[PDB]
């Protein structure tokens, strides 16, 4: 995150570390006790597919506390339609060994419905968006979680207001600025763009891809939740297969 | 206007365009000045567009040049006040006025839901908590 | 479907109408960092009235856009700030009082259609000292002008001669749209 602040601890609790082999991986975000939602390219390099870890409660990377919670990733499910390499739908369902107890500091957030979702919270103008990602685009990563709040952009919008690189699909959108002064980071992949309705948070985005980070004419860009609600929900009630690496045909 | 002789009188503004329907001529034939009688003329002969009564559910009509503005009562918009507010309650309307979950019904009206957690209370547009932990809130924050 | 085009506000004393072409749609409205607010829903007329919107603040900049239908196709419409751009209505002279060598011509404080309470404002309620009038009065050959910081003038007329009076409704520090139309006449 670039530009944002630490979000404080307990007021992001359904943000998820990945790490794989114990090294920092990616961002996720959880929607119920064995469900983590993340970003498909995070996986385009990984090799010891029973190392991925997951977690939870998780704030500042240098202390160790109670509100920590791990979990073994048991199956990491990727659209078919997805080529490692490339930018389309850029979304994976996590399905961790044993399930996370929810606590004040671990918490899901909501999977709305796909038409609350495109005719109601796509209009609500900002939302944030977290991870442990860069500060800078050449930068290291952030030691605390950071938050970022971010306004999003209808596609024909962000063509026009951005310099001429992949297509902003319809199952993407954009958000942020293009002042370069905010965006999300590449180490912030995989993490959740929350938009707050009327009292809660639902899950319309994943941190996905964009130029640079926080580059002056570019938005960030996410990946567009409400076209994979269904595909989601029919894989969570789907029986554990072989094999952590799962295609999922989309639709 | 003029009557048989009534012309052999000195122009006046009242009796010939107050209490009388005036031509531009005499209109003319008062002012004498050309940059005058246009600044008269443009709104005496203008007309009243309120005329018609274009404001609708009890509004009130203020004639402009050529144009009117209609100022409605409280549950009224447009330009003619037609549009009634308390009839928008559909979903695409800031979301049919629901909490959560909103679902349109062709004929009837709509109707609100909840997601899993939750659960619909007696108002038709709340949702509250059924779990400790609900999807979207933040403990230490409630 | 084509895409809405030659999107155009037409506002007056705060009565706000977007209009466009060609002759079903949905309107939104928003401010810079607002949410984005449907009006005129799934209307087949290419206009939509957005006065309770911007009315809740007139010093707001507000945006719109036209959604079409048989992402949606849609057009922006320019930015828009009412206290900045709605044209100040034709105003009306209320009356004159003569007393001996001075007269006293008053402007009417008409009303606009921001609301407050159980009311509507005049045009003096929203500007305050950034609302003046301007008088033109003639009796002789020449003109005369007089301007006002209220909606009242009071003038220096010579004894017997008739006067006739036009007010504009001006906002000086404006750009664009600074000055209303000329009044209808009023003669003594
Ligand atoms: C999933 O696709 C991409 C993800 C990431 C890394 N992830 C990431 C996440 C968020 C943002 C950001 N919001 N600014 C920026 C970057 C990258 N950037 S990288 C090479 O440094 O890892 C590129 C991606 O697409 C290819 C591509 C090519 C050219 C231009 C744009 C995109
Ligand atoms: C009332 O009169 C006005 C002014 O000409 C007209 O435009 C309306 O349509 C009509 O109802
Ligand atoms: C004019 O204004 C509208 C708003 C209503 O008050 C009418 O009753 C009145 O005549
Ligand atoms: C990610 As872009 C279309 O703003 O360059
Ligand atoms: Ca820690
Ligand atoms: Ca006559
Ligand atoms: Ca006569
Ligand atoms: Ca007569
Ligand atoms: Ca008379
Ligand atoms: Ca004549
Ligand atoms: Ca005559
Ligand atoms: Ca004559
Ligand atoms: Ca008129």
């Amino acid at each position: 995150i670039v530009g944002g602040k630490v979000c404080p601890k307990g007021e992001c609790p359904w943000q998820v570390l990945l790490l794989v082999n114990g090294a920092q991986l990616c961002g996720g975000t959880l929607i119920n006790t064995i469900w983590v939602v993340s970003a498909a390219h995070c996986f385009d390099k990984i090799k010891n597919w029973r190392n991925l870890i997951a977690v939870l409660g998780e704030h500042d990377l240098s202390e160790h506390d109670g509100d920590e919670q791990s979990r073994r990733v048991a199956q990491v499910i990727i659209p078919s339609t997805y080529v490692p390499g490339t930018t389309n739908h850029d979304i994976a369902l996590l399905r961790l060994h044993q399930p996370v107890v929810l606590t004040d500091h671990v918490v899901p957030l909501c999977l709305p419905e796909r038409t609350f979702s495109e005719r109601t919270l796509a209009f609500v103008r900002f939302s944030l968006v977290s991870g442990w990602g860069q500060l800078l685009d050449r930068g290291a990563t952030a030691l605390e979680l950071m938050v970022l709040n971010v306004p999003r952009l209808m596609t024909q919008d962000c063509l026009q207001q951005s310099r001429k690189s992949p297509n902003i699909t319809e199952y993407m959108f954009c958000a942020g600025y293009s002042d370069g002064s905010k965006d999300s980071c590449k180490g912030d992949s995989g993490g959740p763009h929350a938009t707050h309705y009327r009292g809660t948070w639902y899950l319309t985005g994943i941190v996905s891809w964009g130029q640079g980070c926080a580059t002056v004419g570019h938005f960030g860009v996410y990946t567009r939740v409400s076209q994979y609600i269904e595909w989601l929900q029919k894989l969570m009630r789907s029986e554990p297969r072989p094999g952590v690496l799962l295609r999922a045909p989309f639709p | 206007a003029n009557a048989f002789l009534e012309e052999l009188r000195p122009g006046s503004l009242e009796r010939e365009c107050k209490e009388e329907q005036c031509s531009f001529e005499e209109a003319r034939e008062i002012f004498k000045d050309a940059e005058r009688t246009k600044l008269f003329w443009i709104s005496y002969s203008d007309g009243d567009q309120c005329a018609s009564s274009p404001c609708q559910n009890g509004g009130s009509c203020k004639d402009q040049l050529q144009s009117y503005i209609c100022f409605c009562l409280p549950a009224f918009e447009g330009r003619n006040c037609e549009t009634h507010k308390d009839d928008q309650l559909i979903c695409v309307n800031e979301n049919g006025g629901c909490e959560q979950y909103c679902s349109d019904h062709t004929g009837t009206k709509r109707s609100c839901r909840c997601h899993e957690g939750y659960s619909l209370l007696a108002d038709g547009v709340s949702c509250t908590p059924t779990v400790e932990y609900p999807c979207g809130k933040i403990p230490i924050l409630e | 479907t084509v895409a809405a085009y030659n999107l155009t506000w037409k506002s007056t004393n705060f009565k706000t109408i977007l209009e466009w072409e060609p002759k079903v749609y949905t309107v939104q409205i928003s401010t810079k960092s607002g949410d984005w607010k449907s009006k005129c829903f799934y209307t087949t007329d290419t206009e939509c009235d957005l006065t309770d919107e911007i009315v809740k603040d007139v010093k707001q900049t507000y945006l719109a856009r036209v959604f079409s239908y048989p992402e949606p196709l849609y057009e922006n419409s320019p930015e828009f700030t009412p206290y900045l751009e709605t044209n100040l209505g034709q105003p009306t002279i209320q009356s004159f009082e003569q007393v001996g060598t001075k007269v006293n011509v008053t402007v009417e404080d008409e009303r606009t259609l921001v609301r407050r309470n159980n009311t509507f404002l005049s045009l003096r309620d929203v500007f305050g000292k950034d609302l003046i009038y301007t008088l033109y009065y003639w009796k002789s050959s020449g003109k005369k002008t007089a301007k006002t910081n209220t909606n009242e003038f009071l003038i220096d007329v010579d004894k017997g001669e008739n006067y006739c009076f036009s007010v504009q409704a001006v906002i000086p520090s404006r750009t664009v749209n600074r000055k209303s139309t000329d009044s209808p006449v009023e003669c003594m």
